[PDB]
């Protein structure tokens, strides 16, 4: 096991023995008020392509 | 004595960073999170017009004050926000240039949170997700540019 | 090693590290010498804050007598302070 | 940035809601691991059960279903008596910005002129704003204490739905701290309506008035000066 | 029109919250409900706000009708001096001391001190004698006795005597409000309640009450 | 003379109405069972309040000893300014500060300040180790302590020590109430309390209280 009595190098587990961790990165929903998902994505539909 | 304050980033010795608080304090932690670059669970459109209209309502100032047509009154707003404009318009082509040429191929493997859960992939880092961000950047920016226009021109005591 | 994760208390805030700071900074901070002309170093510039405080948008002259005042006092302020929080004797001296 | 641990009860959060808090005194703490009835596990228990006016557990819901609205309406009336004093003397004409007179300037000319701007709401009548005020607030307050449109009322001292657009309102722990400096400001902004309305009734300046006045002379112009007013003789 | 029970004119209608406080729920008159602070929890203290609530509101009705009563009588066809509820309190200082009816062939009081004690060592007795009971039958109700003080014998139906308690207890409501209005009118403006009537029936939007708004300004 | 018991002293006397509230039956001093309102119904709080009425009663007495001695002292030969305790606070903003005695050669206070924070300072010192106690012995009594404040020692025998409780809760109440006197004293008439006393000693009824009853009239 990797977080333990330094016991580093987990073989199967390596997204923590590598250094891949997101620093600040949260995730939840609802950080807008709900209509400008479409205000603002029935606005942007022409050019949302490259 | 017995006391230590900076400390290797989640245990682990051996990746080349270290936790000090100016990187890992609390509220310095909660801020960051709480940035719209960082918040993962929201859709990249609506991202890029709130980034956008950061960036240009601020990016509007230093060519309005400073610009060659900063002494010729009432004109001096003008070229400063119409060069805004063009500014935020270039910044726009370069994101999506930079679509094109980063998420060209295969994405990585994988990701885990600080305090160890396997959180999932963030789709701004998909080519679609990308693309979208990048419009919503050139929406957010331009309005932005704009509102820095009709702020000039209503405002009790700008000078 | 050093730690393994970083302490969410660094600061031990100790509740009566700042009060004595500047509050046994400043009631010695306003005695009177012969120097100034019977004023403080706390009172002669309460004049001078107070005093444009009065014409309040106008900055004040970049030669006034009293950016002296600001800079020497906190020049004391901070270092008691900072030298207050080092009375965490809870295990080193 | 790491998940605050939380797989318990507690919220300690520093040292804020324990057994351990932080009390009113320093060493002379409530007597007896402070009084039984209080014991953390909620914001802005701190133990100034003296008087013990509160001693029945309903009691105890009831005035703190006060003490949250009570502050909330402080807050905004703290800010609302701090604001126009700086736009007016920075660069605003408004009539009259200090709080006396600011619900008389109706009477003054036209109505209420709006931040100096005679292009705005321009509201003549009295009565009519009576009418509004009653009807809406009326409305609204009793959607707080049943529970209608745009969310329904689950928790009346904090409902905590479609209403907040930021939707922070998810890990438990920051908001056993987040419920606290609300709180704690809301404290802060009761004590700062005493001493608008203590200040109101013994001098009848503004309070940003009265700020630099003081500031302009803090050994005499301060609340001593008025100490020989109001002497009976 | 159900106040004796869950279906009671509640203290916002429609706008009910049917998750009243349970410590009330019909069974008395005047529970409308309205409960936001919270001061009567325990049994026996609501028991004494009920008695004392009962007491308020029948001396304050008293009060309201002694109100409207004499000033209306003076300016009809009688006339006393000041029938202004003021100076009647001082009718026995001006000149000849306090003529009931404005009538030098009535009560006629010249010393106030004499009104004063016996005034008091009547209310002693009857206030005493109200708590613990005595004449007429020892008092066995603290609330609502039932012995000689209904000669008419209103009290024989039960719910029509119900009803007449929740009239008597919102009618003490609204006298009880209106008391606090005639207190603020002699503060505010300090003339005639009536005076103020006639006046507002005159002027109904002229002066309103914010011509007597700016008298009390700190300065 | 049995208050500790039940047959104390009660509120009405022989219109006692001997069905007195169960929560206080003797055993306590100046246990009086008038309970109208009934607001300390809860054992815990009726504690506070026990602990409250003790530090209002000695607090209370402190400051009717200080409203009687400095003018009677004034007055017989000694002089102080304004031994009335109006001005008294206001000694210190005069001419020289706040001589003691009347004296220049004792306290002579010159910043109202100083004394500001040093009393703060004092003040919280000893009403935080009044709560927890401290110094003299720690505090295991919030009621009584019993430790190094009698220094005489009269609390040996018990029920004279009660009877000296219920003497300092009676005169605490009186003390209490006679404050109340002095502070509407202040408001109405604004004179001298003691010069109250003289004035009214030597106009015992053409001057009693209602040739200043006229004072507070709105209009
Ligand atoms: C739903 C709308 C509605 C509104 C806006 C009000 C208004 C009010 N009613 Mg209410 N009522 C309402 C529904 C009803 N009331 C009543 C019958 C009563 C009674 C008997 C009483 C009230 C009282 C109150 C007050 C309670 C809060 C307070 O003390 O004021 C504080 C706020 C202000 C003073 C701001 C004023 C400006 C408040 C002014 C009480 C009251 O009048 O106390 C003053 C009171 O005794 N109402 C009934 C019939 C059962 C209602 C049904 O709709
Ligand atoms: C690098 C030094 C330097 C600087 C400071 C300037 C400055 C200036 N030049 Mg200039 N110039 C330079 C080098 C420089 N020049 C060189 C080398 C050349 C020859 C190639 C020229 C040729 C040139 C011409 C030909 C002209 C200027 C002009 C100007 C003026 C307006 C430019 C403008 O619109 O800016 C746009 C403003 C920005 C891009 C602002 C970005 C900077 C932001 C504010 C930084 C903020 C950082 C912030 C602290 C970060 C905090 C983060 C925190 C919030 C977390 C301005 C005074 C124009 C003029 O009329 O002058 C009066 C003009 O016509 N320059
Ligand atoms: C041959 C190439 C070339 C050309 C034609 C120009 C031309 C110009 N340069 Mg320039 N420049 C060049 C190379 C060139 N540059 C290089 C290589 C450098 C780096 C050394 C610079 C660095 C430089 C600086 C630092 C500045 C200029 C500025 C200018 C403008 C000066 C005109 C004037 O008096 O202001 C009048 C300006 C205006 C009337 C504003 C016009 C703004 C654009 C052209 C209009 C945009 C339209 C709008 C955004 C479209 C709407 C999009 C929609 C989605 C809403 C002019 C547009 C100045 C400038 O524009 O900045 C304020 C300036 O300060 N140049
Ligand atoms: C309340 C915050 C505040 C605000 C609104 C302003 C606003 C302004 N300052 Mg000012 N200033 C501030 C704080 C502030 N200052 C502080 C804390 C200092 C340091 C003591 C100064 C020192 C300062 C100087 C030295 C000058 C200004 C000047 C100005 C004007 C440009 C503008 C009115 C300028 C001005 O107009 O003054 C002549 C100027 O020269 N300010
Ligand atoms: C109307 C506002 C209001 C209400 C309903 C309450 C209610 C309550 N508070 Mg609270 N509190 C308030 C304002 C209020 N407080 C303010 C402004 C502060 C900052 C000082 C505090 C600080 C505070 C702490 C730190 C604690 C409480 C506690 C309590 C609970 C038990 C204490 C008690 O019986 O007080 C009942 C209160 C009243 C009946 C209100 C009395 C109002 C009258 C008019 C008297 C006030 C006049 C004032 C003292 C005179 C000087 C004014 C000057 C200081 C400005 C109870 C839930 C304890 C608790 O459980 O935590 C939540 C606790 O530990 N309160
Ligand atoms: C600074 C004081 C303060 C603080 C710290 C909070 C904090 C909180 N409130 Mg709150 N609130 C306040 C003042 C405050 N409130 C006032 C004054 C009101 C009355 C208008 C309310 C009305 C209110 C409701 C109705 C609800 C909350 C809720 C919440 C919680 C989740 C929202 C959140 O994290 O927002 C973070 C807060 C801030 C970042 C502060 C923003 C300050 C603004 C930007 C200043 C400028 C605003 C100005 C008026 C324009 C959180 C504990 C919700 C809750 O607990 O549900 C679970 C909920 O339902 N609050
Ligand atoms: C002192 C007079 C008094 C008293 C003791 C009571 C007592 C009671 N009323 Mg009540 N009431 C009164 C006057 C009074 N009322 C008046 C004048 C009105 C009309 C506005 C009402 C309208 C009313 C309603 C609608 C309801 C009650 C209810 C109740 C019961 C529970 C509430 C409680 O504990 O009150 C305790 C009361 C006090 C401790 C009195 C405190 C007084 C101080 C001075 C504060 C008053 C300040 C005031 C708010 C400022 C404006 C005054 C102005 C509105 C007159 C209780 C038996 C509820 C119930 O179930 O009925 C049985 C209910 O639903 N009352
Ligand atoms: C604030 C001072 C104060 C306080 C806390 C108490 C507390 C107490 N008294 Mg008490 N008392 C006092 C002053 C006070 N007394 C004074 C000055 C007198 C003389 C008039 C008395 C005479 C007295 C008697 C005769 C009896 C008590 C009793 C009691 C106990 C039960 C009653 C109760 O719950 O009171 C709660 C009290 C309060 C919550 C105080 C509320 C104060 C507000 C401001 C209302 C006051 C307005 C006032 C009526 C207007 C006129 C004032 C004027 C009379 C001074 C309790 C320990 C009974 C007992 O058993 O003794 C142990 C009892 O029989 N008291
Ligand atoms: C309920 C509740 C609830 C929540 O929770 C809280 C709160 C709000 C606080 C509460 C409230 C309370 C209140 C409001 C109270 C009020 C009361 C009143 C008004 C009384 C009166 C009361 C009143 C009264 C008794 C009155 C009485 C009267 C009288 C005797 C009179 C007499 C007279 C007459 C004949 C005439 C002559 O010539 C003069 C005189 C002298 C004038
Ligand atoms: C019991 C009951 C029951 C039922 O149920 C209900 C009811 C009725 C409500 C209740 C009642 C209550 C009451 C009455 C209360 C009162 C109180 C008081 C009076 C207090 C005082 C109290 C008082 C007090 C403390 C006092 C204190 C004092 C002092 C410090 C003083 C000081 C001083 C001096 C030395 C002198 C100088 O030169 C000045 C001065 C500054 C002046």
């Amino acid at each position: 096991k990797y977080g333990e009595n330094s016991r580093y190098f987990d073989l199967q587990d390596m997204e923590n023995t590598t250094g891949s961790w997101d620093m600040y990165g949260v995730d939840e929903k609802k950080r807008y008020p709900d209509n400008q998902a479409k205000f603002f994505t029935q606005a942007t539909d022409i050019i949302s392509r490259r | 004595k017995k006391a230590q304050v900076i400390s290797p980033v989640n245990g682990d010795p051996f990746v080349g960073m270290l936790e000090t608080p100016v990187t890992s304090a609390p509220i310095v932690a909660t801020y960051l999170s709480n940035l719209p670059a960082y918040r993962t669970g929201v859709a990249p459109v609506l991202r890029g017009v709130e980034i956008g209209l950061a960036h240009g309502f601020l990016l509007a100032g230093p060519f309005i004050k400073l610009g060659p047509l900063r002494n010729v009154p009432e004109t001096a707003e003008i070229a400063g926000s119409l060069s805004a404009a063009g500014l935020v318009l270039i910044l726009a082509l370069c994101l999506s240039i930079y679509g094109s040429a980063q998420f060209q191929s295969t994405p990585s493997i994988g990701v885990k949170t600080l305090s160890g859960r396997s959180v999932a992939r963030d789709p701004l880092f998909s080519a679609d997700g990308w693309s979208e961000f990048a419009a919503g950047f050139l929406v957010g920016g331009e309005a932005g540019v704009a509102w820095a226009y009709v702020c000039t021109q209503i405002l009790p005591y700008y000078s | 090693a050093s730690n393994k994760s970083f302490p969410r208390d660094w600061v031990k805030t100790d509740p009566l590290v700042p009060v004595l700071g500047f509050a046994g900074w400043t009631i010695p901070a306003n005695i009177g010498v012969s120097a100034f002309g019977g004023q403080s170093l706390f009172g002669l510039f309460t004049q001078s804050i107070g005093e444009n405080l009065a014409h309040f948008p106008t900055g004040p002259a970049l030669d006034d007598k009293f950016w002296l005042y600001l800079i020497t006092y906190h020049l004391g302020l901070f270092l008691t302070i900072t030298l207050g929080q080092i009375g965490v004797q809870g295990r080193k001296q | 940035k790491k998940t605050a641990a939380k797989a318990a009860a507690p919220k300690s959060s520093g040292v804020e809601f324990y057994g351990p808090n932080r009390a009113k005194w320093l060493g002379p703490y409530s007597e007896n691991s402070t009084p039984a009835y209080l014991t953390g596990e909620f914001p802005g228990d701190y133990g100034w059960d003296t008087a013990g006016l509160s001693a029945d557990p309903e009691t105890f819901k009831r005035y703190r279903e006060l003490e949250l609205i009570h502050a909330r309406w402080a807050m905004l009336g703290a800010l609302g008596c701090l604001t126009p004093e700086l736009l007016a003397k920075n660069g605003t004409k408004f009539g009259e910005a200090v709080w006396f007179k600011a619900g008389a300037q109706i009477f003054s000319e036209g109505g209420l002129d709006y931040l100096g701007n005679p292009s705005l709401v321009h509201a003549q009548n009295i009565v009519a704003t009576l009418a509004v005020q009653v009807i809406l607030m009326g409305l609204i307050e009793g959607y707080r204490v049943n529970g209608g449109p745009a969310g329904e009322g689950l928790d009346p001292l904090y409902p905590g739905e479609s209403f907040d657009p930021l939707g922070l309102a998810d890990d438990p722990d920051t908001f056993a701290e987040l419920k606290v400096k609300e709180i704690k400001n809301g404290r802060l902004a009761m004590f700062s309506m005493f001493g608008f309305f203590v200040q109101a009734i013994v001098t009848g300046k503004g309070p940003v008035q009265n700020l630099d006045d003081h500031l302009a002379n803090p050994t005499v112009n301060n609340a001593f000066a008025f100490a020989t007013k109001f002497t009976p003789s």
